[PDB]
Formats: C-alpha cells, structure tokens, sequence
DNA sequence: GGTTGGTGTGGTTGG
DNA sequence: GGTTGGGGTTGG
C-alpha cells in the first residue's frame, strides 16, 4: 500500500544523492 | 560493505538491524516488508557449520537505525520476535541455496521518516528489472574492508551480473535462487557486500512507479570485494510465492 | 544539537 | 532420504 516510498525522500519530492545512477542504468 | 558510503538519513528506512541479546552484539542486516514482518537470510539464523542456532528467545531488530552502536533516542523502535520462519529447502551444506527466513515480530512497529516498508516485486517487475547492467543498492553495517565495523550505515550501487560470469567466478555451485552482482575487473569502479551485511536488502527503484523493490539479500561470497569476485543475493521473487504464503497463513 | 530531550557525569547511547 | 518426518510454510 504505502510501501516503497520514503517519507523524506520519495513522499517530499526530494532524491538522494545517489539514485539516479541507479535510475541511468537502465 | 566496501567501497561504500555513509547513508543519508532516511535514505534507506526498510534496513533492520539484527542484534543478538547477549553478548550483545550485530549479527546481520535485514529488511522491513509490513509492520509485522522483517524479511532476513536463513544464515543468520541458522549456520550449523559455524555452531550458529539462534531462537526467537536470542535476538532483537532494531529499526529506523543510523549509528551502529549508539542508541538513537526517538528514533529507533525496538521489536521482539515471535516466530522465526526458515525456508523449508533451505540448503546449509551445499551452497547456502534457499538462504532466506521471515521473522514475525511481536507487535506491530508504528512507521515514521526513518521506518518504512520495502516493497517485494512481481512477474512484471522482477521480469523488467532483473536485467543484467541493471545496477541496485547494497545497505548494511557490515565489514568496510575483508579481514571494517563502520559508525553509520553504509551504501554501495552495484550492477547485476549474468549468470554465465557468475559461474565461471566462484567453485561454489550456484542454482536460479541467486544471483550475483559488482563490478567486473576491467570496470574501474568497484565495491562489494561484506561479512556482516547479510540479510541486508538488494533494492533497485522502479522507472514506471517511482517505488522500491526489494530484489534481492546479500546471502554470501568468497572474500569482500575481489577482482572477477563477485558477491551472491538471494533471489527475493523467486520465493515470493513461499513469503506470501506463510504471511498468509501466519497473518491476518 | 544531532536522525532526538534534558540536572542526571550517562542513559538502553558518543562525543 | 536428504542439510529433515510422516504436498506441505517445500523439490525431487
Ligand atoms: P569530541 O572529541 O568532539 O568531544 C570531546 C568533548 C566535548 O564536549 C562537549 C562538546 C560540546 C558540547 C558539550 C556539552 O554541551 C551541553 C551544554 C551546552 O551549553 P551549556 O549551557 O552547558 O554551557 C554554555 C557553553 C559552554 O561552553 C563551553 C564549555 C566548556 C568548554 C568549552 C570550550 O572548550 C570551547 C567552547 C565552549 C565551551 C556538554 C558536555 C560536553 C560537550
Ligand atoms: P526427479 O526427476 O529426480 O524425480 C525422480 C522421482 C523419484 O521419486 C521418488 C523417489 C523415492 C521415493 C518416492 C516416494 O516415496 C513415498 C514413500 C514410499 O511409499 P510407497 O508406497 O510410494 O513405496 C512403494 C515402493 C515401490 O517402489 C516404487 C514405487 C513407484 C515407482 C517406482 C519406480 O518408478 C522405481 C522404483 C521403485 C518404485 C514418493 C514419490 C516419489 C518418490
Ligand atoms: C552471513 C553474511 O553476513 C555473509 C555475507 C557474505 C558477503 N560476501 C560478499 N562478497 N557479498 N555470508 C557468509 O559469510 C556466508 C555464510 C556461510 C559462509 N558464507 C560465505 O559467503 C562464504 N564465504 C562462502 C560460502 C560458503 C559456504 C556456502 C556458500 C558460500
Ligand atoms: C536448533 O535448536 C533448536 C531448539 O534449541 C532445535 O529444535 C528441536 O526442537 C526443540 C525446540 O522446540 C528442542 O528442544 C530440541 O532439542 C530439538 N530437537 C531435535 C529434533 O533434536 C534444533 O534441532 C536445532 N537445530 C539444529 C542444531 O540443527
Ligand atoms: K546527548
Ligand atoms: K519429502
């Protein structure tokens, strides 16, 4: 239901600092 | 984790940490999946081998952890677990196959910024994501290098590898329930899942629904971080019809 | 302060 | 039988 979302990240329009390298590979 | 780095705070709220009563140390990683169930490696729990056979009655999680040692103070929740639930073909001989429990905790952990679930995948999206060159993200407070003991949790994006380099990398015997990932030797960038790190998540976010997904748990591999080594994973989908299963029984 | 209070040296816990 | 008793929370 609420899962896979972080309340301070997905939930606050906001990435990490990392993520999109993840996001680039694919 | 080598070659890591410090997690940002909520980055990574899925990340339980297994801690055993006394003597009160870390044994592993694991990974929230509802309020009631954390999601871990059968190892461990249960390594005859090592003479490792843990009870319900032994352990702790402690979750919404950033620090290693210290103890957040109105941050972390601390659960109690009610019933251990190792997988049936779970193989501690051979090549630790099947390397995978379900933890059922006492009471529910209410969520908050730094505690929330991970979500497990499905046909379509262990099937769209599952590809090779694919990378995901490696948590834990494991080992920094092979012999480590960070201060604060740690993250590595590693790459998914295929099977036929898989094989050719390790005597071990590999079956479908794993898979490996990490960087190969020509590939400049390195990094690897380490002792300690067990139990800890495999995650890769969805390009469609912006979410998520546990894919797989770091389960084992020779060494921490060796050129043409790479490190194994437990393949989260490939049991997902056992996890729901028992959640479905035991649940409700 | 901090990812969090508040005499509590620490504390269920470092600096 | 087996890393284990009599499909299964589980392959063969
Ligand atoms: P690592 O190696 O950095 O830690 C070594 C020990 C450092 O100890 C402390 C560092 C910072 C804060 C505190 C502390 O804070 C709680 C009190 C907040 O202020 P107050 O109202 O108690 O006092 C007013 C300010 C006092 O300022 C100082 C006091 C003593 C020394 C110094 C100093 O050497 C430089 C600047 C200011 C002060 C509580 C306990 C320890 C530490
Ligand atoms: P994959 O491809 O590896 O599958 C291979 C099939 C092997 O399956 C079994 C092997 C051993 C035992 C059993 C089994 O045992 C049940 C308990 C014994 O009770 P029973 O009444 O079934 O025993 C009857 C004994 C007679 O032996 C045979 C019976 C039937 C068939 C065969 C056969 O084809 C060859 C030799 C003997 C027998 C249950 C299910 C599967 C297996
Ligand atoms: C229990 C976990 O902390 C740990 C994680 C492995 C990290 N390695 C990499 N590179 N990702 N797992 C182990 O240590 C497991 C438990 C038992 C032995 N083991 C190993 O990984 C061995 N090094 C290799 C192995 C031995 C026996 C069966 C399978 C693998
Ligand atoms: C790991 O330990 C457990 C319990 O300590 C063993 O479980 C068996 O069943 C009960 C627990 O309800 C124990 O009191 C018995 O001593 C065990 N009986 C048997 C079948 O020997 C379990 O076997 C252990 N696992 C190992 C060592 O493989
Ligand atoms: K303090
Ligand atoms: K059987």
């Amino acid at each position: 239901a609420d899962c896979g979302l972080r309340p301070l990240f997905e939930k606050k329009s906001l990435e990490d600092k990392t993520e999109r390298e993840l996001l680039e590979s694919y | 984790i080598v070659e890591g780095s410090d997690a940002e705070i909520g980055m990574s709220p899925w990340q339980v940490m297994l801690f055993r009563k006394s003597p009160q140390e870390l044994l592993c990683g694991a990974s929230l999946i509802s309020d009631r169930w954390v999601l871990t490696a059968a190892h461990c729990l249960l390594y005859p081998p090592w003479d490792k056979n843990f009870t319900e009655n032994d352990l702790l999680v402690r979750i919404g952890k950033h620090s290693r040692t210290r103890y957040e103070r109105n941050i972390e929740k601390i659960s109690m677990l009610e019933k251990i639930y190792i997988h049936p073909r779970y193989n501690w001989r051979e090549n630790l196959d099947r390397d995978i429990a379900l933890m059922k905790l006492k009471k529910p952990v209410a969520f908050s910024d730094y505690i929330h679930p991970v979500c497990l995948p499905d046909r379509e999206t262990a099937a769209s994501l599952l590809q090779a060159g694919y990378k995901g993200r490696v948590t834990g407070w494991g080992n920094l290098k092979e012999t480590g003991q960070p201060s604060v949790l740690q993250v590595v994006n590693l790459p998914i590898v295929e099977r036929p380099v898989c094989k050719d990398s390790t005597r071990i015997r590999i079956t479908d329930n794993m898979f490996c990932a990490g960087y190969k030797p020509d590939e400049g960038k390195r990094g690897d899942a380490c002792e300690g790190d067990s139990g800890g998540p495999f995650v890769m976010k969805s390009p469609f629904n912006n979410r998520w997904y546990q894919m797989g748990i770091v389960s084992w591999g020779e060494g921490c971080d060796r050129d043409g080594k790479y490190g194994f994973y437990t393949h989260v989908f490939r049991l997902k019809k056992w996890i729901q299963k028992v959640i479905d029984q035991f649940g409700e």
